[PDB]
């Protein structure tokens, strides 16, 4: 069997690219091993029903990326953060795209990217809780932002919620990860007025004999 | 056991100059890791499996080689990058390189002096270590006349130097001359001269009692 | 979050042997191999062994077999090596090390500094290193310790508290009849000086000293 | 915006909760601002209720709500609670065992 360690990586950070992970990228297995003791060092976040966003990866068997070319008009494209250093300097997730206003607007961004493909595409995505009403508008100018995501037949909408947390890294605001699968000859449509994590492509999905084991044992 | 020359064994390269430093394998190997090391610092993983960068490490770096030769080479070098780089064969007992000291050079400058006479406190143990410090300068080729222009035949002197900085890219040094108390105490002035490439005239900084 | 936590420096007389632990923490201890290595003064970096927790699958160099001897605790989450018979030939830095299979994700330890040696251990004396008058290039005004006479390394000096933690140079020790010596110096401008604070924090813990000279005119 | 850290060795249960209004004088005439919300966090989970402002069926007169939520802290954790409006504030945690309990729907006399 094609035995992945993770190491000091969680799927779901390899999956994001969390820095210290950024070595699984486009990784395949058949048996991704997860350690007891990884972590995360990056921005703090949370996966709303992580448990099956681990399994379809898992099962998944492979993220592989492929970087499409979505068009974010009037906002500024990669935030980094120090939470999440990328080397030096601060960081991101390599897999999303932090949205913040330019000069003094966060226009209403509505875009597309449609599936020629011959296959599914997964796409990840997320919401920024800001920690205080000061951050949000000092980041997307309104008050209130929301993030909708949808293909032909599902929709999601997710509005973000202000307010103090456990300082992590840092940090007491959150991300908040969300995914949408593609069905070939479906669309997708990102619709947002503030505090979307743009996605920067799909991965490819595979159906195949894979899965992921907690496991402390030495290969 | 399956021995590294690792052997460009110094290196001094000014800003953008590109580099590269070679290691061989007395015998053949896979794949070869290069860790970094600046000073009073644990190694880091800087290109592991012969040619992959860890996290971090700017591209300018990279890496290569598949039998006996490897290489590590630099498009162009920065201040940052002066640091001493080992090569690691993993085939069996790992074994480490002699490693290549990567200095860079940058524009000669001056030594900052300042010379010290020897405390009270000192003085009253009955001992006399008087100090000279040579800081920020460049080239590391420097020259401290201690024992008193004309009296100065060199004989309790200490000396010592740091290694190159990564930001500030000069030297420094700090050398000291001990005497017996009241042996220090039964001399004129005590001068500290310096010559260095920016200067015909030696700096001289001093003190002219006890 | 991974972190080898190393034991403090040594000093063992020759024929004895030291003990040099390793606190592993941000990583499941009995997974991965912990390697150890060594660095003599101008010497490189030489392999001793490893062993693999809860398995306790040794490798040695052949170079330190029988004489290097590697265990490691699994409730404490650390491993240990332990050198006998020494020579002043084994006087150097030892790390340990994760290096996992993929060196991407590569540990090394602080180091644990082991000083082989007949010598005692001698507190540190810190002197003032302040300046007399002419102080005609005053832009900023250079300031300096002296520790004088103290074994084995190491020493630490710090200025400030770690605020002065810019335009200091703390030079390499000299050993004199198997006593050390050194010396750091502290630059800061000509203003917050003559009549200031500033104050070097030396420590030897070889012998648990600890001197602030405030370095007054 | 307030937090208490689980500085014990065991894992506690926090049970708390968010009031609907019927009318939305109520919800000013309570909380003030038009528009409440609670946060309840963990390090790592993270809830925000909203309130919703309706009329519901009369119940031992009144046809406003609360619902109720729940937060467990395991150790070496903390929890935060931030809210601007419509909270029912914890009083404290519930310890949590893992045994052989469990509950029984019964009309059968001991
Ligand atoms: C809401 O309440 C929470 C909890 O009281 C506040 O969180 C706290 O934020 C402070 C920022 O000063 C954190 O301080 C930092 O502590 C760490 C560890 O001690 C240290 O590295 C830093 O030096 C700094 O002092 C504090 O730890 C954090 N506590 C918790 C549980 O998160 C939050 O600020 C409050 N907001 C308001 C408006 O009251
Ligand atoms: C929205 O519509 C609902 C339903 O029409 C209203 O609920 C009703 O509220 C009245 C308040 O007068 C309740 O009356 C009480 O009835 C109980 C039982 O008959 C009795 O104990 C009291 O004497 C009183 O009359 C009524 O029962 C209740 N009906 C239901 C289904 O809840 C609600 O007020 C409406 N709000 C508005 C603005 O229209
Ligand atoms: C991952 O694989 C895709 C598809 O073959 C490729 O285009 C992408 O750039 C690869 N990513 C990396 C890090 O090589």
């Amino acid at each position: 069997h094609r035995i992945l360690d993770g190491i000091d990586c969680t799927l779901i950070d390899a999956l994001l690219g969390d820095p210290h992970c950024d070595v699984f990228q486009n990784e395949t297995w058949d048996l991704f091993v997860e350690r007891s003791k990884a972590f995360s060092n990056c921005y703090p976040y949370d996966v709303p029903d992580y448990a099956s966003l681990r399994s379809l990866v898992a099962s998944s068997g492979t993220l592989e990326f492929i970087t499409e070319g979505f068009t974010w008009t009037g906002v500024t494209q990669n935030g980094g953060s120090n939470a999440c250093k990328r080397g030096p300097g601060s960081g991101f997730f390599s897999r999303l795209n932090w949205l913040t206003k330019s000069g003094s607007t966060y226009p209403v961004l509505n875009v597309t990217m449609p599936n020629n493909d011959n296959f599914d595409k997964l796409y990840i995505w997320g919401i920024h809780h800001p920690s205080t009403n000061q951050e949000q508008t000092s980041l997307y100018v309104q008050a209130s932002g929301r993030v909708t995501v949808s293909t032909r037949r599902s929709q999601q909408t997710i509005i973000p919620n202000i307010g103090s947390r456990p300082w992590v890294r840092g940090l007491s605001s959150r991300i908040s990860i969300y995914w949408t699968i593609v069905k070939p000859g479906d669309v997708l449509v990102i619709n947002s007025n503030g505090n979307l994590i743009a996605p920067r492509g799909y991965f490819k999905m595979r159906t195949g004999k894979s899965s992921i084991m907690r496991s402390d044992a030495p290969i | 056991q399956i021995i590294l020359t690792q052997s460009p064994a110094i290196m001094s390269a000014s800003p953008g100059e590109k580099v590269t430093m070679t290691c061989s394998a007395s015998s053949d190997i896979s794949y070869m890791h290069w860790y970094q090391q600046k000073s009073d610092t644990s190694p880091k993983i800087w290109i592991y499996d012969t040619s992959k960068l860890a996290s971090g490490v700017p591209a300018r770096f990279s890496g290569s080689g598949s039998g006996t030769s490897y290489s590590l080479t630099i498009s162009t070098m920065e201040a940052e990058d002066a640091a001493t780089y080992y090569c690691h064969q993993r085939s069996s007992y790992p074994t480490f390189g002699g490693g290549t000291k990567l200095e860079i050079k940058r524009a000669d400058a001056a030594p900052t002096v300042s010379i010290f006479p020897p405390s009270k406190i000192q003085l009253t143990s009955g001992g006399a270590s008087v100090v000279c410090f040579l800081n920020n300068f460049y080239p590391k080729d420097i020259n401290v006349k201690w024992k008193i222009d004309g009296s100065e035949r060199q004989n309790g002197v200490l000396n010592s130097w740091t290694d190159q900085d990564s930001k500030d890219s000069t030297y420094s040094m700090s050398s000291t001359l001990t005497l017996t108390k009241d042996e220090y105490e039964r001399h004129n002035s005590y001068t500290c001269e310096a010559t260095h490439k920016t200067s015909t005239s030696p700096i001289v900084k001093s003190f002219n009692r006890n | 979050q991974v972190q080898l936590q190393q034991s403090g420096a040594e000093l063992m007389k020759p024929g004895p042997s030291v003990k040099i632990s390793c606190k592993a923490t941000g990583y499941s201890f009995s997974t991965y191999f912990i390697e150890w290595i060594r660095q003599r003064p101008g010497h490189g970096l030489e392999w001793i062994g490893e062993i693999l927790p809860g398995s306790d699958n040794t490798n040695f160099n052949e170079k330190f077999k029988d004489r290097a001897t590697f265990t490691a605790d699994t409730p404490s989450n650390t491993a240990y090596m332990q050198l006998s018979s020494l020579t002043s030939e084994d006087s150097a830095v030892y790390y340990c090390a994760r290096p996992t299979g993929r060196l991407w994700f590569s540990y090394w330890g602080q180091g644990t500094l082991v000083t082989v040696s007949a010598a005692k251990t001698t507190p540190p004396s810190v002197y003032p290193l302040a300046p007399g008058s002419a102080a005609q290039t005053n832009s900023m005004v250079t300031l300096g310790c002296l520790v004088k006479g103290y074994f084995p390394e190491p020493v630490t000096v710090t200025w400030n508290s770690g605020s002065l933690s810019s335009g200091v140079h703390t030079f390499p020790a000299v050993l004199q009849s198997d006593l050390y010596t050194l010396s750091s110096s502290v630059t800061v401008p000509s203003s917050p000086r003559p009549s200031e604070t500033v104050t070097c924090n030396v420590a030897h813990p070889a012998s648990s000293t600890k001197v602030d000279k405030k370095i007054v005119p």
